[PDB]
């Protein structure tokens, strides 16, 4: 996260720390006491998936303060219309092996339902994402975690605000845009996953995931979120199934 | 109704036929007689921040 503050300990409860063979990966969202929502893109270069850790509860990784609860990764879910390498459809569903313990620091965000997602949270001006990203692109990543607060944009008003690169992704109904265009705030690659949560009327909803940019906090360009609300029925859909053997699992999409 | 002002739910809303909606709540709240209001059924509800509230 660059241009933010350290998230107070306990205020960022659903914050997820993903670790493979102990090395940070990429964030999530818990939305239930055993599944965390993430960004299929972590996953691309995986090559065992059964030293996928998820740790809960965590805020300065220099130390330990037994709020922390890790757990193994037993199912990475991802939709079948993701392609490893590109953009579009960026979102993982993970189920733990063992469910955490809700706590003052361990707490699920709230997955909201379609219609209201759509009908109501996705017209909330600001949403806060935050992990242990680059605290500058190029930059070393953060020891505690941080979070920022970022305003959402109409898909057509972030490519008529963006600077133009001949290359660029297309940002898909899948996708949305969030942040500022003058360099100072923004998610990074080491937040990928993690959440964009949305406040409304006392409660807090996941409506984003830390997906794409160029580099980051890069003058003329925004983040770039994976939009939940179009995955709402596709989770619920899963999250009712039982486990299947193998980790790794592509599920149809829609 | 639903789509103006969130038919005035706290959280979920439903359209039915006729001048009639439902509001609904998250698991780990309930709806209040108000038909609208949702109050947390458990110590840790999704969406809140204990050291908080
Ligand atoms: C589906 C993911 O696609 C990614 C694409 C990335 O870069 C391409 C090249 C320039 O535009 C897009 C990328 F750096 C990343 C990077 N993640 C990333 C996440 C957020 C931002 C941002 N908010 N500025 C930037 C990069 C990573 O994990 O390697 C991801
Ligand atoms: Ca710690």
């Amino acid at each position: 996260i660059v241009g933010g503050k350290v998230c107070p300990k306990g205020e960022c409860p659903w914050q997820v720390l993903l670790l493979v063979n102990g090395a940070q990966l990429c964030g999530g969202t818990l939305i239930n006491t055993i599944w965390v929502v993430s960004a299929a893109h972590c996953f691309d270069k995986i090559k065992n998936w059964r030293n996928l850790i998820a740790v809960l509860g965590e805020h300065d990784l220099s130390e330990h303060d037994g709020d922390e609860q890790s757990r193994r990764v037993a199912q990475v879910i991802i939709p079948s219309t993701y392609v490893p390498g590109t953009t579009n459809h960026d979102i993982a569903l993970l189920r733990l092996h063992q469910p955490v313990v809700l706590t003052d620091h361990v707490v699920p965000l709230c997955l909201p339902e379609r219609t209201f997602s759509e009908r109501t949270l996705a017209f909330v001006r600001f949403s806060l994402v935050s992990g242990w990203g680059q605290l500058l692109d190029r930059g070393a990543t953060a020891l505690e975690l941080m979070v920022l607060n970022v305003p959402r944009l109409m898909t057509q008003d972030c490519l008529q605000q963006s600077r133009k690169v001949g290359d660029s992704p297309n940002i898909t109904e899948y996708m949305f845009c969030a942040g500022y265009s003058d360099g100072s705030k923004d998610s990074c690659k080491g937040d990928s996953g993690g959440p964009h949560a949305t406040h409304y009327r006392g409660t807090w909803y996941l409506t984003g995931i830390v997906s794409w940019g160029q580099g980051c906090a890069t003058v003329g360009h925004f983040g770039v979120y994976t939009r939940v609300s179009q995955y709402i029925e596709w989770l619920q859909k899963l999250m009712r199934s039982e486990p299947r053997p193998g980790v790794l699992l592509r599920a149809p999409f829609p | 109704i639903c789509v103006n002002e969130n038919g005035g739910c706290e959280q979920y809303c439903s359209d039915h036929t006729g001048t009639k909606r439902s509001c609904r709540c998250h698991e780990g709240y309930s709806l209040l007689a108000d038909g609208v209001s949702c109050t947390p059924t458990v110590e840790y509800p999704c969406g809140k921040i204990p050291i908080l509230e």
